[PDB]
């Protein structure tokens, strides 16, 4: 699209939308990482099942 | 502390007295214990502290502790200081995990 303004506009719109998608992906990933930490803290912050074998 | 020291010195029936010294971390406990022990002025004074035990094996620990109690049964007036019990027994709250044998040895001693 280097030589046609309309083609360049189309390319830029695609770039914008793809960037937004990337942002959505990042947000989902971060939220999930933050949630996986809390469950991990939940499970072992307490007295535990009776001791293992050896 | 001085009162208790005199009480053990004099009495004929009370042949063993044990004390607990407890408080928040950093309050400065061992200093008090040591000062009492020094000023008491008995013939026979020993200390059990984690510092001496670094690097040894478990059997070694139980041997050492047994020795340190056995040797105190001469010399008819005696004083022992045990420092920081919980770290001697390997406490960590996550499990919790710790060494049961050492705990028993101390309990029976
Ligand atoms: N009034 C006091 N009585 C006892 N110790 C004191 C006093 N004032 C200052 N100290 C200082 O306290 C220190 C010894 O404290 P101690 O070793 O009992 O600390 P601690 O709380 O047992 O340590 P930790 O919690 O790490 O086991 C020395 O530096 C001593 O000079």
């Amino acid at each position: 699209g280097i030589h046609d303004t309309n083609k360049q506009a189309q390319a830029e719109n695609s770039r914008q939308r793809f960037l937004k998608l990337i942002q959505d992906y990042r947000i989902v990933d971060s939220n999930y990482k933050e949630e996986n930490k809390e469950q991990a803290k939940r499970q072992y912050m307490i007295i535990q099942p009776e001791a293992t074998e050896d | 502390g001085a009162r208790y020291v005199r009480q053990v010195r004099e009495s004929d029936k009370s042949r063993l007295v044990s004390l607990l010294i407890h408080g928040p971390a950093g309050s400065g406990k061992t200093a008090l214990a040591a000062e009492i022990a020094l000023k008491s002025g008995f013939p026979f004074i020993r200390l059990i502290s984690p510092n001496e035990l670094s690097g040894m094996s478990e059997s070694a620990k139980i041997a050492y502790i047994d020795n340190t109690f056995r040797d105190a049964y001469k010399s008819p007036l005696n004083i022992l200081v045990i420092d920081s019990l919980e770290t001697l027994v390997d406490w960590v709250p996550i499990g919790p995990r710790f060494s049961n044998n050492i705990l028993q040895m101390l309990k029976v001693a």
